[PDB]
RNA sequence: UGAUGGCCUACCAAGGCGACGACGGGUAGCCGGCCUGAGAGGGUGACCGGCCACACUGGGACUGAGAUACGGCCCAGACUCCUACGGGAGGCAGCAGUGGGGAAUAUUGCACAAUGGGCGCAAGCCUGAUGCAGCGACGCCGCGUGAGGGAUGACGGCCUUCGGGUUGUAAACCUCUUUCAGCACAGACGAAGCGCAAGUGACGGUAUGUGCAGAAGAAGGACCGGCCAACUACGUGCCAGCAGCCGCGGUAAUACGUAGGGUCCGAGCGUUGUCCGGAAUUACUGGGCGUAAAGAGCUCGUAGGUGGUUUGUCGCGUUGUUCGUGAAAACUCACA
């Protein structure tokens, strides 16, 4: 066991794919704030945190439309362990040529690819979803 | 593809509708091997398209040349397929693959012009595209190749599309980027409409 | 693959390839010939091809060929050695500039009239 | 430098209008030689190298002057294909040519050989010169009392001046306005073909 | 010690310099310090402009001009400051007048029409 | 010693250096840059610039503010030259040019007129730097060798189907002004330069402009099986030969060779040599390892990498900001 977060994403897409319209997860805070942006810009459909084994537990839904169709494209970590990455204010990558949005965890928390850019700081990105 | 160019006293040449760019990419010879001999058939790939944009695939498995044509023309009317774009550009890189051919494709300033290769260019410029880059990989092949153009283009939706998904609107979802470059496709598409009205 | 092994080590390319050895990359070289013998192209390209073994100012012996009809060149000439690719004969990779320090031009050749060292025709 | 042939050879060739009005083109559309009969081997090579070549022949440039235009074209911040056509609508023979006081190019080419055309006040030998929007344009009175030129200027119902150049007076003074705008070349056969050879 | 420079610019046949200031053990091309000037024997007016205040910095640090180039200073009247004997005026001359870019094609429409 | 400092020296002590590669072998001056590449990346240190090292070789010393002191010196060798044979005297990787190498790289040139430098209070003196010229399509850039009319295309060639066609509006002829070249005439900026004596340009009577003359004095060079624009005929019939590959000649080759005839380029036009990309053909961008290249025969574990949930600190990494900063030219934008 080396990386938790690339089992997050990782576990996001197998249970999207295999058709599943609801994950479980063990709730350390960095996946607990990555599926809470996640619904804030609604690519899941809601996710809640309860008690479990000696930590806590997230619950994800993830938003269907019409048919079992699912709101995210995919999810792939990028600044994973032993290739950290980190970006500046001014060449903050756009998702998708701009179309999806992205995790970047600023020194002041956390934001998106267009609030960075809004705000200018920078320092860390992470996965994008679109 | 010989002898094509003839003029007659018969009834018609079965002209149609839907003006449509066709192109042919390649046929390689078939050889089965009956006993003790060989028979040789061909094997045409058809692209079809308008040049708003629409697209489709035919594929002629026929021991004559002008049969597989047909063949392959007739199948890309049972085998269309469309694509959005943003008037001469693409909405977004994309990349497609058919099991070893990949294909990349990219927005380019308006004007840059399809720089593709051969039969990527065909497969694009039957499309509605002017103005896109892209390139290819692997598969050291064409009918792979061709078939992985269709798979990229697959991958090509609207904005509303995301917009849907997220709930939220464009924005995010449509920055200003291609928020003005749609714009601007519309507003040539909205002009054109206006003076072809009178 | 392992970005740490990679920083251990790695990412070389495979090999040069190389094709020239009379020396320098040399554009040309100039030596003296000998072992002018004709020997047999490949089989369906039945033929026989002129071709010599040259000893160059740059201290290799190498093989070139003789294009066109006609040679000028003999023993002991001061022949100007090219390169070239002749995959109709075997470890031939040399030819010899018609018009130059020792070979004369192909006579009357006029489809070329360039190589063959065939001057202008009065 | 400069080429040698005329333009009834290339026209037949090319299958284009070089002249403009060859009536021995039309007389023999197909390619000259013994095989312009035969048919081609069609490839859109020979589509955009027909196509360049009519541009190299039509104009009386040349190759290597004509590669480098596309070269600027491409470096100017507008697509290739519309530097290239305005720039090949930018020519010092080209300018006056379109005023209609040249009955072919090679009228403006060797005209601009002898010096019978005056820019801004310098005179300019050089048909490769650049002629610049509202630049005073005038004709020499050695040329002017000529007898074929007293033809070009005062038979001058040769193709009308466009909207960028202006013939304002008997001194055939083309006042040049604006550049030449693709809304108003009306410019032969198109050259997106050469950008994207080129550009590979 | 320190000499300020006239330094050669331009190709053959037309002549331009830069006034610069440097050591003399160098070349006439080397590092400058600072580019404080430049002149053109080419152009008609001889034309010169002049960093003012840093050569008057160098002046008085003690930059010797060169024999031309102090020339070129009193035809500035520079040299006119930092003695200050008469006290510093305008002495080049200038370019001609000249007219502009936009003027000369609204007199040949003013003409033609 | 100019200053620190095993820099050196007497003693004391035993440390110090490395797998984050010592010590060795080979290799190489280096950068602004340049070139390829979309980018990354890759290759070079031409010239123009920035420094360093080096000036028969190897040791040593000098002075001056300052010395590997290139046209300073001594000493040990080499080489060469002269030698009263006793012995002495010599150094272009400065400008020319000579020989040798190599396929290849040029004048034993003009002025210090402008610029820069040294001495002289200065005049002026000195600069093979510099400014210029000569030599090379070495390379770029720009111009001309003309132009229009002109027929059913004359003359002819080639094919030919034997009709006719390619040449071909080409042509013969009728006119146009002749660029540039050639002849005559004036003819400098550069220099507000310097000199305080009346002068002052190697460049250069060159350009520059002023009249003259007629199309008059000025075009060749590759390809034509396909890739890959350019075909037919005739000729050699596995020969001659051509080919970057795949490959064309064993009588009819559009592949050879020859003619037209066509493609294209043009004072150029092709060939060789080399580098980049195309190559994703080192896959960071942007690769794989069952059967195609690729999991050691299997264990543990040093180095190394590498990390669970959560509280506070630090802000090294990381990001945000102000400023110094990154020569000019670079390269580009914009102006002349």
């Amino acid at each position: 066991m080396t990386d938790p977060i690339a089992d997050f994403l990782t576990r996001l897409r197998n249970a999207n794919s295999a058709y599943h319209d609801e994950v479980t997860l063990p709730h350390s805070k960095l996946k607990a704030n990555i599926a809470e942006i996640l619904k804030r810009e609604g690519y899941i459909s809601d996710y809640r945190t309860e008690d479990a084994r000696v930590g806590k537990s997230l619950v994800v839904q993830l938003k269907y439309g019409p048919s079992r169709e699912r709101s995210i494209a995919g999810l792939r970590r990028v600044s994973k362990p032993g290739l950290r990455v980190y970006a500046k204010s001014t060449n903050l990558p756009r998702v998708l040529g701009g179309l999806g949005v992205a995790i970047i965890s600023t020194s002041s928390g956390l934001l998106t690819d267009r609030q960075a850019a809004r705000q200018g700081v920078g320092g860390e990105v992470l996965a994008y979803v679109w | 593809r010989g002898r094509r160019d003839d003029r007659g006293g018969r009834g018609r040449d079965g002209g149609d509708k839907s003006n449509y760019i066709e192109r042919v990419v390649s046929i390689n010879r078939v050889s089965k091997v009956v006993k003790g001999g060989r028979r040789f058939s061909f094997t045409a790939l058809v692209i079809v398209g308008d040049g708003k944009g629409m697209v489709g695939v035919g594929y002629g498995k026929a021991k004559e040349v002008p049969a597989a044509i047909a063949k392959g023309v007739e199948e890309a009317r049972k085998n269309f397929f469309r694509v959005p774009l943003i008037g001469s550009t693409i909405t977004h890189p994309v990349q497609g693959e058919a099991a070893a051919g990949v294909v990349m494709l990219r927005p380019a300033s308006p004007g840059t012009g399809v720089i593709a290769g051969g039969a990527a260019r065909a497969v694009l410029e039957c499309a509605g595209v002017h103005d896109i880059l892209a390139k290819s990989l692997g598969s050291d092949n064409a009918i792979n190749v061709v078939h992985a153009t269709v798979a990229a283009l697959k991958l090509l939706q609207r904005p509303e599309e995301v917009a849907a998904r997220r709930g939220l609107p464009i924005e995010d979802v449509a920055p200003a980027g291609m928020l003005k470059a749609r714009r601007e496709s519309e507003a040539l598409a909205a002009a054109a409409a206006r003076e072809g009205s009178a | 693959p392992t970005i740490q092994q990679l920083v251990r080590k790695g990412r070389r390319d495979k090999i040069a390839k190389v094709k020239t050895a009379a020396l320098k990359g040399s554009p040309q070289r100039r030596g003296v010939c000998t072992r002018v013998y004709t020997t047999t192209p490949k089989k369906p390209n039945s033929a026989l091809r002129k071709v010599a073994r040259v000893k160059l100012t740059s201290q290799v012996e190498v093989t070139a060929y003789i294009p066109g009809e006609g040679h000028n060149l003999q023993e002991h000439s001061m022949v100007l050695v090219r390169g070239g690719r002749v995959k109709d004969l075997p470890g031939v990779r040399y030819k010899i500039i018609r018009g130059s320090l020792d070979t004369q031009g192909v006579k009357n050749r006029k489809q070329a009239r360039s190589r063959y060292g065939a001057k202008k025709e009065k | 430098a400069r080429y040698t042939g005329p333009a009834t050879r290339k026209s037949r060739r090319l299958g284009v209008d070089l002249v403009g009005g060859d009536q021995s083109f039309e007389k023999r559309p197909y390619p000259p030689g013994q095989h312009g009969r035969a048919r081609i081997k069609e490839s859109e090579y020979r589509q955009q190298l027909q196509e360049k070549q009519k541009a190299r022949f039509s104009y009386g440039v040349m190759e290597k002057q004509f590669r480098r235009y596309y070269e600027e074209a491409n470096r100017q911040p507008g697509k290739t294909g519309d530097n290239l056509l305005r720039i090949l609508e930018s020519r010092l023979d080209n300018v006056v040519y379109r005023a209609g006081l040249a009955r072919t190019r090679r009228m403006a080419r060797q005209l601009v050989s002898h010096g019978h055309f005056l820019v801004n006040g310098v005179k300019v030998d050089i048909p490769s010169y650049r002629v610049s929007q509202y630049d005073i344009i005038d004709v020499k009175e050695k040329s002017l009392n000529t007898l074929p030129f007293q033809i070009a200027r005062e038979t001058a119902g040769e193709r009308p001046i466009p909207s960028w150049l202006q013939v304002v007076g008997e001194r055939q003074r083309i006042l040049v306005h604006q550049l030449p705008e693709r809304a108003q070349i009306d410019v032969p056969l198109t050259e997106q073909l050469i950008v994207e050879l080129y550009s590979k | 010690a320190v000499k300020i420079k006239l330094t050669r610019l331009g190709k053959i046949r037309n002549p331009q310099y830069r006034i610069i200031v440097a050591d003399a053990r160098t070349r006439r091309d080397g590092r400058a310090i600072e580019v404080i000037g430049r002149y053109h024997p080419k152009e008609e007016p001889s034309l010169i402009q002049i960093d003012s205040e840093r050569a008057q910095y160098w002046l008085g640090v003690g930059a010797q001009p060169t024999e031309p180039v102090l020339a070129l200073l009193k035809i500035t009247g520079d040299w006119q400051k930092f003695k200050g004997l008469p006290g510093a005026e305008g002495t080049l001359k200038v370019k001609e007048p000249k007219p502009s870019k936009l003027d000369l094609f609204n007199a040949a429409l003013a003409e033609a029409e």
